[PDB]
């Protein structure tokens, strides 16, 4: 048995993410994606 | 980036809970709803402005526990875990420079009665239906977005702006910035100790300047002062007679009957409704100036923090290397780093 | 790249066909201008303290010195209703102007050019943008290169060889853990470290974190093949 | 040097051009290989 309700919560800002930084480490992209996005202006 | 949200009980401002004043106020039709709508429009926009300036990160980025960045010392602009709100050292100066007249949080009515109404204007404002609303993002919630923009920048350069964050050593990220201003990257690596010491001392001068001087955050304090002055002005116009025998609605209703009282009450309705229409027009005009500043601050965040700018003087006086955001009450401070 | 673009344009049609309110930034302009005229025509019903709002009823029932104090109440209130509409429309007009100045700037910098401005022409590195018209507005289809499938590498700021320190001309140094390469910064494409991939400055003791590797000299193997050629001439030339 | 610079045209189209040597990094190593080539011919006088 389960049931719709109004809930209240403290909002999330995003996923948490530690960047793997080091004195001698680099990340380099091996591929790409072409992305198309709309922007709408009056 | 934003200004204090305000909501007004039009009915309570114009009529001090007089029912015969409220029945006269209905003769004017939708003007009270137009005022309420306009103020709701301004209030909803302050959250939009703040979201667009700060919420540019996909992820809440974190630095490693090893705080070494090629000799550059971000410890005064990174978040301090010892504070109950995790702001940086410099953000915790900026919050002392700008002093707010209300922030919209709970007053338990025990706060309002007795002595405090004699010494805090906020009570006169509240007792006349003028309410400051809270922002959607708390100052801790803005400090999170700011520490994520900053942690992304120092650990990954511009890469978190375009895609996923890609780590790069900070001295090599700074060498990219040197190539980007047309200085060959060996000029960084052959002078890295000097460049770090210059930067570390230049951040030291920001703390000294913010600790010593009174009015440098005047651009933010002036927003608080104008929104406070406007509400104090609006509550002053309750004292004005507008040609009635008294400004006090209860005097008229203690002394006149329900046909010659009305020509007094109608003057006060006419003048008080004009006082709100003036306030709301002034706030709609101010809100457009704050919007234009939030759009500039979001453009500065995009082009100076998430990138390196070729635009002259857009990211400070010099050739731009990088910039660091720090939050302030109703605003943002950019620390622009320039060669 | 063509298939990624063609399928990304395919998702624009599916999104616009599926979702109700993505064009809300334009529909809200229509809704505010319609709401303002409906509000302004509503204020004709308001009495403003006159005996009626219907101007002809006052003129059907009163005479030309005490009708006028009713008519003047309605003039005063209706004139205020217009003065409020026109002020609200002047303030809306200033915001639509600011949006049109931004849209004209996006047209010049994202359509008529390629923009170095971060996030100005969509989320990624800008390639190009295509304008499409809409009722009271413009839609820009921004096309952006977004990097993908990253790998970790070890890196160094410089390479040390003949006691001299070498830096990438373009690109960055990387190692897979056993060998060293130069790659371009925004796509992994590794190459042998050479005197064409690198430039020299100073010696291997000024730079923090410099690493030892050979730097290949493309002239030298063909010159030595020309030395083995010179020797094959000399050895045969012992016979005359 | 011939690596620091690029060539275009002759010395009479450009206002304010100056005379100076331009080093060619290929030439000294080729002449070190010429004196090496020459020493091989001087030794080859013996067989
Ligand atoms: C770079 O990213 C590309 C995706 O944007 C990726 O292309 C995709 O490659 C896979 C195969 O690895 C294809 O999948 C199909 O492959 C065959 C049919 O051709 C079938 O066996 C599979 O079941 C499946 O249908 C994708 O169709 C293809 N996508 C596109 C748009 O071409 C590249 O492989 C990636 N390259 C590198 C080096 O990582
Ligand atoms: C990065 O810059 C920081 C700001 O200048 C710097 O912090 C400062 O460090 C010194 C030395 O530790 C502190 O001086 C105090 O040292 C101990 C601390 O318990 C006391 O017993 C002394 O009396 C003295 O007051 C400064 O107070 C401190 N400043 C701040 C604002 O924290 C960091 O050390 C620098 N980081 C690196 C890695 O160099
Ligand atoms: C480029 O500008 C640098 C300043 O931004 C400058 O660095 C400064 O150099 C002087 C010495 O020439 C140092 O002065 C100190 O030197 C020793 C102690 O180390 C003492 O004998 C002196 O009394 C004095 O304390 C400065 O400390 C140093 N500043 C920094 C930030 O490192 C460079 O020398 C300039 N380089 C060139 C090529 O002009
Ligand atoms: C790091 O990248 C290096 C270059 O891609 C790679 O070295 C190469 O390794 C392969 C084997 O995995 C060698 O392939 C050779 O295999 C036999 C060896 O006798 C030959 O007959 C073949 O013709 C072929 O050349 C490559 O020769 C070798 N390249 C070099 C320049 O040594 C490393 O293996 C990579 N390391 C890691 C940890 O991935
Ligand atoms: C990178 O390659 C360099 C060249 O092979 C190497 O430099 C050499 O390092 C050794 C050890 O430091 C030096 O040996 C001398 O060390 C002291 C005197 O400083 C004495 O105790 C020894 O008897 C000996 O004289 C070499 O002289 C030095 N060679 C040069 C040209 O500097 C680096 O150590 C290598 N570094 C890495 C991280 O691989
Ligand atoms: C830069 O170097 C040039 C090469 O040495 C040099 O050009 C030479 O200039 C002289 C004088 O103008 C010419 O001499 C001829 O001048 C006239 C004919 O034009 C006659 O009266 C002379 O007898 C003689 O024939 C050289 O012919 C000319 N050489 C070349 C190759 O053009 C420039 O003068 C130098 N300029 C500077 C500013 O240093
Ligand atoms: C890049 O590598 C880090 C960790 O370093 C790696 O350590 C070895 C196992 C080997 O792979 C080395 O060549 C690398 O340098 C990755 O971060 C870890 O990710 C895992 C999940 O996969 C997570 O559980 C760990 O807690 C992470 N550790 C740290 C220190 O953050 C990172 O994911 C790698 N990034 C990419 C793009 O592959
Ligand atoms: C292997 C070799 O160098 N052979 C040469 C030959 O090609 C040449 O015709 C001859 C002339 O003397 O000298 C010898
Ligand atoms: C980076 O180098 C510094 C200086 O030698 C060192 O203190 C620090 O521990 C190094 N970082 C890591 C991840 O070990
Ligand atoms: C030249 O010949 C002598 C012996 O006649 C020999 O000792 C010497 O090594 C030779 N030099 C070369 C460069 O061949």
């Amino acid at each position: 048995v389960a049931s719709q309700s109004i809930i209240a919560y403290t909002m999330s800002l995003g996923a948490e993410n530690s960047v793997a930084y080091s004195n001698n480490s680099i990340a380099i992209p091996t591929n790409f994606t072409i992305s198309v996005t709309t922007e709408i202006l009056p | 980036v934003s200004m204090t949200k305000t909501s007004v009980d039009c009915t309570m401002y114009i009529c001090g809970d007089s029912t015969e004043c409220s029945n006269l106020l209905l003769q004017y039709g939708s003007f009270c709803t137009q005022l309420k709508r306009a103020l709701t429009g301004i209030a909803v926009e302050q959250d939009k402005n703040t979201q667009e300036v700060f919420a540019q990160v996909k992820q809440i980025y974190k630095t490693p526990p090893i705080k070494y960045f090629g000799g550059f010392n971000f410890s005064q602009i990174l978040p301090d875990p010892s504070k109950p709100s995790k702001r940086s050292f410099i953000e915790d100066l900026l919050f002392n420079k700008v002093t707010l007249a209300d922030a919209g949080f709970i007053k338990q009515y025990g706060d309002c009665l007795g002595d405090i109404a004699a010494r805090d204007l906020i009570c006169a404002q509240k007792f006349n239906g003028l309410t400051v609303l809270p922002p959607l993002l708390t100052d801790e919630m803005i400090a999170q977005y700011t520490s994520a923009l900053l942690a992304g920048t120092i650990t990954s350069g511009w890469t978190f702006g375009a895609g996923a964050a890609l780590q790069i050593p900070f001295a090599m990220q700074m060498a990219y910035r040197f190539n980007g201003i047309g200085v060959t990257q060996n000029v960084l690596y052959e002078n890295q100790k000097l460049i770090a010491n210059q930067f570390n001392s230049a951040i030291g001068k920001i703390q000294d300047s913010l600790s010593s001087t009174a009015s440098a955050l005047g651009k933010l304090q002036d927003v608080v002062n104008h929104n406070a002055q406007a509400l104090n002005t609006l509550v002053k116009q309750l004292s004005s007679k507008f040609g009635a025998i008294s400004s006090v609605l209860n005097d008229i209703l203690s002394r006149l009957d329900k046909v010659e009282a009305e020509v007094q009450i109608d003057r006060l309705i006419t003048g008080r409704l004009q006082s709100l229409q003036t306030y709301v027009t002034q706030q709609l005009i101010r809100a457009a100036e704050i919007r234009a500043s939030a759009n500039l601050a979001a453009t500065k965040m995009s082009e100076c923090v998430l990138g390196q700018s070729k635009r002259v003087d857009f990211c400070g006086k010099g050739y731009h290397l990088m910039s660091f955001p720090q939050s302030a009450p109703h605003g943002v401070v950019f620390l622009h780093v320039t060669y | 790249i063509a298939n990624q673009f063609n399928s990304a344009i395919g998702k624009i049609q599916d999104s616009l066909s599926s979702t109700a309110s993505a064009l809300g930034k334009l529909q809200d302009v229509v809704n505010h201008n319609a709401q303002a005229l409906n509000t302004l025509v509503k204020q004709l019903s308001s009495k403003f303290g006159a005996i009626s709002s219907v101007l002809n009823d006052i003129l059907s029932r009163l005479d030309k010195v005490e009708a006028e104090v009713q008519i003047d109440r309605l003039i005063t209130g209706r004139l205020q209703s217009l003065q409020t509409y026109v002020t609200q429309q002047l303030i809306r007009a200033a915001e639509i102007r600011a949006s049109a100045n931004l849209a004209a700037t996006k047209m010049s910098e994202c359509v008529l050019g390629q923009s170095k401005r971060v996030d100005f022409c969509g989320k990624g590195y800008h390639l190009m943008s295509f304008p499409q018209s809409a009722p009271h507005g413009v839609v820009f289809l921004h096309v952006t290169y977004v990097p993908a499938q990253e790998k970790n590498f070890t890196t160094a700021p410089a390479i040390c060889h003949d006691g001299k320190a070498h830096f990438p001309r373009e690109g960055v140094f990387v190692s897979n853990g056993t060998h060293w390469f130069v790659t371009q910064r925004n796509f992994y494409e590794p190459q042998i470290i050479t005197t064409d991939n690198t430039f020299v400055s100073g010696n291997c003791d000024v730079v923090i974190g410099i690493v030892n590797n050979t730097v290949y000299d493309p002239l030298q193997p063909e010159l030595d093949s020309f030395k083995e050629e010179l020797d094959k001439y000399f050895k045969n030339h012992t016979s005359p």
